[PDB]
């Protein structure tokens, strides 16, 4: 039965590790992970893995 | 790429030509920063001298958002073997940094367990370069990108001539007319997460293009991380 990062990668944004019994989730370089400590932001321009639109 | 799509506007922004002295493309390579182009080792043999174009998507054009990079250093990993294929991985570092812009950006490295673990599980893969669009066919003049299934290990196993190593996967389709081909290695094979791209493989070999009960061999990107950080230092 799927828990922490194997339920939908425990609502992370980007990595997901389990520590412990709960989920850390984390981020590629050029973002920074959110407040929220799941969703993560670009810091800047062109950040990686970004289709452009601009 | 036999088969697939045009990369439209701004599609595969992390997708590098290798050019040789005829300013010709021979291969692909995938942006990772900046200063540093993912590549497949082999692709190093084939030509003395080369450079590395980006932001292109139709070579018979100047579009403007193109340009070429010198490369500054070569990284080869140092066990490839051109027999099997086997390590078909290099890094190369540039002389100028790559500024990014529509159509010119990197894909992410990704961790290497969750990579495999939730990447390497998804259904589908994407491929992309100016290679053959099929197997005895002339090179493209546009870029194109296809959405490549993973393929079960042993079933890739038994499909292959050659042997299948850790450092390598397999992706594609068993008679659908769809692969990568010749001209396409060294690049991209990213996959995406939520709208997010990451580098899953290199465009390796294949036993010609899109050959029923033939898959395409990439390089496994998770194997080699550690590396490619190392690489970039
Ligand atoms: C252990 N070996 C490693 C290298 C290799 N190349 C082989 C080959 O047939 N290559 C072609 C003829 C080869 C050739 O011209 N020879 C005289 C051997 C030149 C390259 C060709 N490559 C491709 O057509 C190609 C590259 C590629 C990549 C991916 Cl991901 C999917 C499909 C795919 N198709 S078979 C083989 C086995
Ligand atoms: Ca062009
Ligand atoms: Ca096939």
């Amino acid at each position: 039965t799927r828990k922490l990062c194997s339920l939908d990668n425990g609502d992370c944004d980007q990595f997901c590790h389990e520590e412990q019994n709960s989920v850390v989730c984390s981020c590629a370089r050029g973002y920074t992970l959110a407040d929220n400590g799941k969703a993560c932001i670009p810091t800047g321009p062109y950040p990686c893995g970004k289709q452009t639109l601009e | 790429i036999v088969g697939g799509q045009e990369c439209k506007d701004g599609e595969c922004p992390w997708q590098a030509l290798l050019i040789n002295e005829e300013n010709e493309g021979f291969c692909g390579g995938t942006i990772l920063s900046e200063f540093y182009i993912l590549t497949a080792a082999h692709c190093l043999y084939q030509a003395k001298r080369f450079k590395v174009r980006v932001g292109d998507r139709n070579t018979e054009q100047e579009e403007g958002g193109e340009a070429v990079h010198e490369v500054e250093v070569v990284i080869k990993h140092n066990r490839f073997t051109k027999e099997t294929y086997d390590f078909d991985i290099a890094v190369l570092r540039l002389k100028t940094p790559i500024t990014f812009r529509m159509n010119v950006a990197p894909a992410c490295l990704p961790e290497r367990d969750w990579a495999e673990s939730t990447l390497m599980t998804q259904k589908t893969g994407i491929v992309s370069g100016f290679g053959r669009t099929h197997e005895k066919g002339r090179q493209s003049t546009r870029l194109k990108m296809l959405e490549v299934p993973y393929v079960d290990r042993n079933s890739c196993k038994l499909s292959s001539s050659f042997i299948i190593t850790q450092n390598m996967f397999c992706a594609g389709y068993d008679t659908k007319q769809e692969d990568a081909c010749q001209g396409d290695s060294g690049g991209p094979h990213v996959t995406r997460f939520k709208d997010t791209y990451f580098v899953t493989g290199i465009v390796s070999w294949g036993e010609g293009c899109a050959r029923k009960g033939k898959y395409g061999i990439y390089t496994k990107v998770t194997a080699f991380l550690k590396w490619i950080d190392r690489s970039m230092k």
